């Protein structure tokens, strides 16, 4: 019903109308989550490659 | 084939759809959590609405009206018929109605009730049934749960031989199309003890519930007395028919109830539709004026109609989507 | 004027802004040299436009954009394709090998390795910009780049630029063109990172532009770019105060302002009407009523779902064409008593209206038809939790057996993050039903 | 990632591997001589994942050749397209594993791997971003199943980081060179479910009930087997090797089809099903293809679908026809069998279009699937394998060449359990 704060110019206008009133971690902190899973990364992938040396022990082995 | 998931098991009323639905051959039923559905008979509270809708190449129907709530919660029912201008407050089918919390319309409810006590005039009211309006409102806040409190209709019909009183039931099915079909069964759920004027705590004369009752069985079977037999009471007993003096009144207020939440509920354009079966529970004054009392979400229907009723849910609202290869309903015109 | 610098981040991002940069240059008259012949002011100005180019002495107008992907065949067809003079080559970052729909692979394996780089790039626009004052970042919800790189740059850009806003566009995954069956994992991952880093989110379903492509534009198979098209009409529509004179949000603080009363709650509804096919031989203009009432029925909704069983907490329409503030009022009027728009009880029942007179540009031999008016409505209705709902559950569905969850751990993320992610999630689905209901 | 490394180990390998190379050259218009004459750009945009550019306008394929024994690898040299290969990268051996395992991966197998790994390296090397590798060989023989094996060990020592796909030939006694064959497969499927990213299980016994129960060949040879090899291999490959809107790559393809590391042997599916020569002028409509795509009678591994369910699917069409029809028939299959798929992997179903149809071909349809019924190969196998080793039968075979009998105990139990992993999930 009210509108208000009409303004206009060359482009267009714009105003408001109302029917009813009403009744971050630091730089540190990312650096060190990133690295800690680039460590679950290595870990991982170094007990596969100790996995895959024990292999090569039993070819020998054979 | 069709798909469908069953999601309330206590539903004696859909527990019959599906099993209709298996027997064309043409319909194959799923586990609940299967998402691939044609057709869900879902639960009754916290339905998952917004997860219908959303599969490629299946359109989806549910058998509940998302918002219908609004129409079967006594609470809720009373605050849309104050508040809906289609409705009024001069709404004159309705039993003057208050919401009271147990801890909001305690104030307005007493400012009437004096008007009821200065006038001196019939002032009993229903939430149990008493006369005094601080009596049970000592045991509304002693249940801790938000209760209604409405004028009870001192003056109602009663059937004779046995000066009883009684509630009419009628099943109103909501297809996709938002068509409003009134199923021409009713049920008289009838009380089998004589209505006395002053004994509010006897409730077996004044509620008429069919398991308050199981004299139950006495006059009809099962404290049930269907339209053929009501019809003819009416055409001896008072010289009118069911039609004239309490169904125009009965579909007048089912028209109106649905076409006032019609905007909120309808499904004409969403991704996916809905049907609902409502129960609408009625009363008849001595002077016939018909009452809405309550309006049911999740009915159950009376035994000797399921057959009947459950082939017409399947008929007009579930294989008018879903083709195959008289009609028990009275389509209450808009 | 303060400069408003766009990621666009993976490949629904980076294909999304050539859609939008696209737009914009026909919107402003820059051709796709660079050269804008009707700006006078050559080599440097304050103008609505530089908000979104900067200029040089030669008089070419540049984006001030960051495209970035993990696997350079997207951003290639930019560095060759009919726009690629717009850009300078230090504003298109590849990699080799992309996310492989892997949120963990984007966001730690390889996002350690180029966020740096990223960063760089970006800071070289910054000192571009007497008056930065925030992103507008393009990027899926599916995809391992879209979805794990962003919130990691995210979570950079709040430390770095700790005072500057930040938008989303946000592409929510639909099965109708989806690209992986762990999109839900990487979703409501990279919504739990991020939610704190962005100031407002448009969210958009693939499926309901899949639909109104279908639907509105007859088109019987829509592709990327036919999406494409659409949602860059939506984003200008968003954008379109941020380039052009006007009073109402001029500025990224006011989306926030205008459109966020509650932090979290940063997900408005966008609706945008009419959508007109170019093929379609005969046509009747719909007035500034019918395209009005158009925002409120569902099938146009950026997302569906369905605003009369939620609440509103914010809306502005924002028209462009022939509109003047008479014929809106009226439309606001009559619509009002015809449907379901109920506001919390702690907000004003009322619409923040802008117009521009300039009716929405369509791109030669496109699909959209010329139009004398058109509106975008932007809506805070809780009935938007109908997509985290649907997400959420995709998502217990898979996480109960485990499903997939080796690819992530694999790449070093921690089990634990699942269930954060998703009890964060759970957290959010309250927030909105309290507010909601 | 857009290089990958060929090798093909064995008999069995290097036939279907050198009809696989026959089979895409033909679709990418390379001759036998490596040079181009085709016609579509479409052929070349992704020619580079498969092959290396020559001096000359040369195409040259990333394939390595190996055996213990020269005799096939002369047979690949004298083949149609043997040219095309690079010199360098036949290495062979001289005496041969002849269908021990245990030569192929302990003794014999072992003095010639790191003269494959060095041209492995070398073709590596010449890589922009090496995706992956893929192996044909068969399971059944001493070469490409335990050499095989020790290979792709190896391999992923040194490319841990890199995805490793198989196209593994099962034993079947209806196409059967030696009793021993059940044992030298149970213990490369042991391998395969640890150092393998993808397998796609190509069984003898399907092979062979498809040309003789399907396409009425009643003795059919290793020739009509290989040509329903490499019309799969073909079609699953077809998304690694054309312009697609999903431009896919072996890694988005484990991601997306193994939702558990050990469960990713999947079972292919081609239509139409064609014997040699005997060319089709009926096209298959849509529906057709994807009836036929999922019937058992398609499967390239004989196992029942409807004995488990899938987990994930991806299917590959082929031709010119209605995407719109390809994806109304594909969501028909799964509305009309969902008690097949997995309820809890939403959307677990994906399709691709390519235009470019085979040769010979118009309407073209490859099905690929992680079914939890791939347990019946598995379950084939140990039976016959406990059959004799309840026994120790034909044992002294492998204990000659070092390997004990608790080798081959660890061996029946790991693939014993990948059985009962995949019945886990049939039920939940
Ligand atoms: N609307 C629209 N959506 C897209 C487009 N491209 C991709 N998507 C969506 O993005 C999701 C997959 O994420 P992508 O952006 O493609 O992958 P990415 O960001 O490059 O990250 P990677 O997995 O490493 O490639 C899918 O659900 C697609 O629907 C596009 O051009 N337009
Ligand atoms: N205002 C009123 N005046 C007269 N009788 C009333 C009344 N309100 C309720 N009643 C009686 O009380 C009985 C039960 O009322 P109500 O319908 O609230 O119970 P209910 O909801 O358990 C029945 P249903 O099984 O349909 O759900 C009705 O049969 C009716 O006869
Ligand atoms: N489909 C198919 N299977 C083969 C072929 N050659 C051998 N096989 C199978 O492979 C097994 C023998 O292995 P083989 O390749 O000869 O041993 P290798 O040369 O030492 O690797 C047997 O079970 C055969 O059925 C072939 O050309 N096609
Ligand atoms: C549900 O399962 C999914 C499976 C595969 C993908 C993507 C990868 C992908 C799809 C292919 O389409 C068939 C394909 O072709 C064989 C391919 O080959 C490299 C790779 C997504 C999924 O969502
Ligand atoms: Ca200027
Ligand atoms: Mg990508
Ligand atoms: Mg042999």
């Amino acid at each position: 019903m009210e509108v208000i704060e009409l303004n206009k110019c060359t482009s267009g206008q714009s105003f408001e109308v109302i029917l009813k009133p009403p009744s971050d971690p630091s730089l540190e902190e990312i650096q060190k989550k990133l690295e800690a899973a680039e460590e679950r990364r290595k870990y991982q992938e170094a007990e596969l490659l100790k996995h895959l040396a024990e292999k090569r022990e039993h070819e020998r082995e054979v | 084939m069709y798909t469908f998931v069953v999601r309330d098991e206590n539903s004696s009323v859909y527990a019959e759809v599906s099993r209709l639905l298996l027997a064309t051959g043409q319909w194959k039923r799923l586990r609940k959590d299967n998402p691939r559905f044609n057709l869900m008979l879902g639960e009754r509270n916290r339905l998952p609405f917004g997860r219908l809708g959303h599969e490629p190449g299946l359109v989806q129907l549910v058998n509940y009206y998302r918002g219908a709530d609004k129409l079967c919660r006594k609470a809720s029912l009373v605050k849309l018929i104050k508040t809906s201008p289609e409705l009024s407050e001069s709404c004159t089918w309705f039993p003057e109605s208050y919401v009271i919390y147990p801890t909001d319309e305690r104030e307005v409810f007493l400012a009437a009730y004096n008007r009821r006590r200065e006038g001196r005039e019939g002032n009993v009211w229903i939430a149990l049934i008493s006369s005094e309006a601080s009596e049970l409102l000592d045991f509304i806040d002693e249940q801790g749960q938000v209760h209604v409190i409405q004028k009870y209709l001192e003056k109602p019909l009663l059937l004779e031989p046995g000066h009883r009183k009684f509630d009419i039931r009628s099943w109103v099915l909501v297809d996709h199309l938002y068509n409003i079909y009134l199923y021409r069964e009713g049920v008289l759920r009838t009380s089998s003890e004589p209505y006395n004027s002053a004994n509010f705590q006897d409730k077996t004369c004044h509620l008429t519930n069919h398991c308050i009752q199981k004299n139950y069985g006495r006059y009809e079977e099962g404290n049930e007395m269907f339209f053929e037999e009501f019809n003819q009471y009416l055409m001896d007993a008072l010289n009118t028919t069911l039609e004239n003096s309490i169904l125009l009144q009965i579909k007048h207020i089912i028209r109106s109830c649905l076409m006032c939440i019609e905007p909120a509920i309808s499904t004409k354009h969403l991704h996916y539709q809905s049907f609902q079966l409502f129960g609408f529970d009625f009363m008849v004054d001595e002077e016939l004026k018909v009452w809405l009392i309550e309006v049911n979400g999740a009915p159950a229907c009376a035994q000797k109609l399921y057959a009947e009723l459950c082939q017409g849910i399947v008929d007009v609202a579930i294989s008018s989507v879903f083709p195959l290869a008289t009609s028990i309903f009275i389509k209450l015109h808009h | 004027m303060r400069e408003c610098i766009s990621i666009h981040v993976g490949q629904a991002g980076v294909q999304i802004g050539n859609a939008c940069w696209e737009l914009y240059c026909l919107e402003h008259g820059i051709q796709p040299d660079g050269q804008m012949p009707s700006d006078k002011t050559i080599g440097g100005g304050d103008d609505s436009f530089n908000t979104f180019f900067s200029e040089t002495g030669a008089g070419k107008h540049v984006p001030r954009a960051v495209f970035v992907d993990l696997e350079p065949t997207v951003i290639d067809e930019v560095r060759t394709g009919t726009y690629r003079q717009l850009f300078h080559p230090e504003q298109l970052i590849t990699g080799k090998e992309d996310a492989a729909n892997n949120y963990a692979r984007g966001h730690y394996t390889i996002g350690k390795e180029i966020i740096d780089l990223v960063l760089d790039r970006i800071r070289k626009l910054a000192d571009q910009c007497t008056g930065l004052q925030g992103f507008l970042v393009f990027h899926s919800f599916g995809g391992g780049t879209g979805s794990g790189f962003t919130s990691l740059l995210m979570e950079r850009l709040s430390v770095d630029y700790g005072k500057k806003s930040k938008l989303e566009f946000s592409i929510y995954p639909a099965p109708q063109v989806s690209t992986a069956v762990v999109e839900p994992y990487n979703s409501i991952l990279t919504t739990h990172t991020t939610l704190e880093h962005s100031d407002c989110a448009f969210m958009v379903d693939n499926e309901a532009i899949y639909d109104i492509c279908r639907r509105n534009l007859d088109i019987e198979r829509p592709t990327y770019t036919n999406l494409n098209r659409l949602i860059s009409q939506i984003v200008s529509s968003i954008t379109a105060s941020l380039r052009f004179d006007g009073a109402l949000n001029v500025d990224l603080t006011e989306f926030q302002t205008n459109l966020v009363p509650y932090p979290r709650i940063h997900f408005p509804l966008a609706t945008y009407a009419p959508v007109i096919s170019a093929e379609k031989a005969y046509h009747e203009q719909l007035s500034v009523a019918e395209i009005t009432n158009a925002c409120f029925e569902p099938a146009n909704q950026m997302v569906k779902c369905d605003p009369r069983h939620g609440k509103y907490m914010a809306c502005c329409l924002l028209y462009r064409g022939d509109v003047v503030p008479k014929d809106v009022n009226a439309a606001i009027a009559t619509i009002k008593t015809k449907r379901s728009i109920q506001f919390v009880d702690w907000c004003p029942t009322g619409f923040k209206v802008g117009i521009n007179y300039q009716p929405p540009t369509v791109v030669p031999g496109g699909d959209l038809a010329k139009v004398q008016r058109a509106v975008c409505m932007l809506s805070n209705t809780t009935a938007i939790a109908e997509a985290w709902a649907r997400l959420d559950h995709k998502f217990d569905l898979m996480y109960a057996k485990r499903a997939f969850v080796h690819w992530y751990v694999g790449e070093g993320m921690e089990e634990g993050e699942f269930s954060e992610a998703r009890e964060d999630m759970a957290a959010l689905e309250k927030d909105y039903e309290e507010v909601g209901v | 990632m857009r290089e990958i490394v060929h090798i093909q180990a064995g008999q069995c390998g290097n036939q279907i591997g050198a009809k696989f190379w026959e089979v895409i050259s033909d679709e990418h218009g390379i001759d036998p001589t490596g040079s181009y004459h085709g016609d579509s750009d479409l052929q070349l945009e992704r020619i580079n994942v498969y092959y290396n550019e020559a001096t000359g306008n040369k195409y040259v394929p990333r394939a390595i050749l190996v055996d213990l024994e020269p005799g096939t690898m002369d047979s690949v040299r004298s083949g149609p397209f043997g040219q095309i290969f690079r010199p360098d990268n036949f290495v062979f051996g001289q005496s041969g594993a002849g269908n021990n395992w245990a030569k192929g991966h302990y003794t014999e197998g072992a003095e010639l791997v790191d003269s494959v790994l060095d041209v492995v390296r070398k073709e590596s090397e010449s890589c922009d971003c090496l995706q992956g590798f893929q192996l044909t060989h068969s399971l059944g023989g001493g070469t490409g199943s335990g050499m095989g094996t020790l290979l792709i060990s190896k391999i992923r020592e040194e490319y841990p980081d890199r995805i490793m796909n198989t196209f593994s030939v099962m034993p079947s006694p209806k196409v059967s060179d030696t009793v021993v064959e059940p044992y030298n497969a149970t213990l490369s499927v042991h391998q395969l479910v640890e150092n393998t990213d993808e397998t796609y299980c190509i069984d003898n016994e399907a092979l062979y009930d498809i040309c003789f129960r399907t396409l009425k060949l009643t003795t059919p040879t290793y020739g009509d087997l290989n040509h329903l090899v490499s019309a799969t291999m073909s079609g699953v490959t077809t998304c690694l090797r054309f312009p697609g809107q999903l431009n896919a790559d072996l890694r988005k393809l484990a991601v997306n089809m193994v939702p558990f590391p050990r469960l990713h042997f999947f079972m292919p599916g081609f239509a139409p099903l064609t014997s040699r020569g005997s060319q089709q002028y009926r096209a298959l409509t849509v529906p057709e293809l994807t009836q036929q795509m999922f019937d058992s009678k398609n499967m390239m591994a004989a196992c029942d679908p409807r004995h488990g369910r899938y987990l994930t699917v991806a299917a590959i069409f082929r031709g010119r026809m209605s995407m719109k029809e390809v994806d109304e028939q594909m969501l028909n299959v799964q509305n009309k069998n969902s008690s097949y798929f997995v309820e809890w992997i939403p959307n677990n179903v994906k399709t691709a279009v390519c235009d470019i149809p085979p040769r010979g071909l118009k309407m073209s349809a490859t099905f690929i699937g992680n079914s939890t019924a791939i347990q019946e190969l598995f379950k084939r196998i140990s039976e016959q394998f406990t059959a004799m080793f309840r026994r120790k039968a034909f044992l002294h075979w492998y204990t000659g060449e070092g390997m004990d009998e608790m080798e081959f105990t660890e061996a029946e139990s790991n693939m014993n359990d990948l059985v009962s992993e995949y019945q886990q999930y049939q039920d939940a």
